[PDB]
């Protein structure tokens, strides 16, 4: 979950390079609900 | 030792390296056409022409720099010219790359530093430095709505 | 594999590509120990298939049939060549002649 | 994607580049007589 957090970090700070718009924020904070043991975590990555 | 011109828009002489400044926000680049066709002029690539007398398979040792605050993702804030004819330092250098060019996306109205150095001024490179007609810039930039 | 990935495409900057063209009868010519010029060397050599010429790892020896040109990477002063706060990690890309 | 003859090699390393030319004698007689001078184009990269 770090490592795919942070491969999605990279993508978006790609996108707000990209697009010139540093108020792009695309990944939700969150998505790790530890009293679920972070299910879905996937799905809502994905999802953005 | 000495200097040309005023500071940023000017040459100077630091120990064995001539350095030539240019500020980028002092060529008017983004008012070159109207402002009808998008705001986000963002220069692309830039290579470097100094139509000089070379000698016979010598090398030119010249670094274009970037001075600055922006972004610039990695290593592409600056080059090296050996070939100095119309090159940036990439070996076939190819457009549409997966990785980003060097000087890609910096925004061509902006209050940049470019720096153009010349390592060994007094050294092998002083008849070089000698023969150099002018310096001519290929920027290359991108108008994007 | 997702670990040293994420290294990579963290730690992965651009380039700065340097050619530099070496042309050998220089470098025997201002070898500043039992240097030589290169095309009277070579025709001497080959005349006289037996010599060699100047130092070891700095010239040239008939070996048999085969004669070798030597060159030591560390004499040639390429790190150098531009100042240090460019990156040190200077590795050669591609040579031809 | 395979890597190219000489890639990698430390630009500041204490190696030994050797040009051997097979048959001094034999019929690379008269080239090498007519050689003028040898010429090396070592590209290299700097990275950070």
């Amino acid at each position: 979950y770090d490592l795919a957090v942070s491969l999605c970090l990279m993508a978006e700070q790609t996108y707000q390079y990209e697009l010139n718009n540093a108020a792009a924020h695309f990944i939700k904070p969150g998505a790790w609900h530890g009293t679920y043991a972070g299910l879905l975590a996937g799905e809502t990555l994905m999802l953005n | 030792e000495g200097s040309a011109g005023t500071t940023l828009n000017g040459l100077n002489v630091e120990g064995t390296q001539l350095q030539a400044s240019l500020k980028l926000s002092d060529l008017n680049i983004a008012t070159d056409y109207p402002d009808g066709l998008g705001n986000t002029r963002r220069i692309k690539q830039i290579s470097v022409t100094l139509p000089a007398l070379l000698g016979p398979y010598q090398d030119v040792r010249a670094i274009l720099s970037y001075g600055g605050s922006t972004m610039m993702p990695r290593g592409c804030k600056a080059i090296a010219i050996s070939h100095g004819m119309n090159d940036s330092g990439q070996f076939q250098m190819d457009f549409n790359d997966a990785k980003y060019l060097p000087f890609e996306g910096l925004p061509v109205a902006d209050t940049g530093t470019l720096t153009l150095s010349f390592p060994g001024i007094s050294g092998k490179q002083k008849s070089l430095l000698l023969s150099l007609s002018d310096i001519i810039l290929h920027i290359r930039y991108t108008i994007r709505s | 594999l997702a670990q040293m990935e994420k290294s990579y495409l963290e730690k992965d900057e651009r380039a700065l590509e340097v050619t530099r063209t070496v042309s050998l009868a220089e470098v025997y010519a201002g070898l500043t120990e039992n240097s030589f010029i290169l095309k009277d060397k070579v025709t001497e050599l080959v005349n006289a298939g037996e010599g060699s010429a100047g130092t070891t790892l700095n010239g040239l020896n008939v070996e048999g049939t085969q004669l070798q040109a030597s060159l030591k990477l560390s004499d040639l002063n390429i790190a150098t060549d531009y100042p240090d706060g460019l990156g040190n990690t200077r590795r050669i890309k591609q040579i031809s002649v």
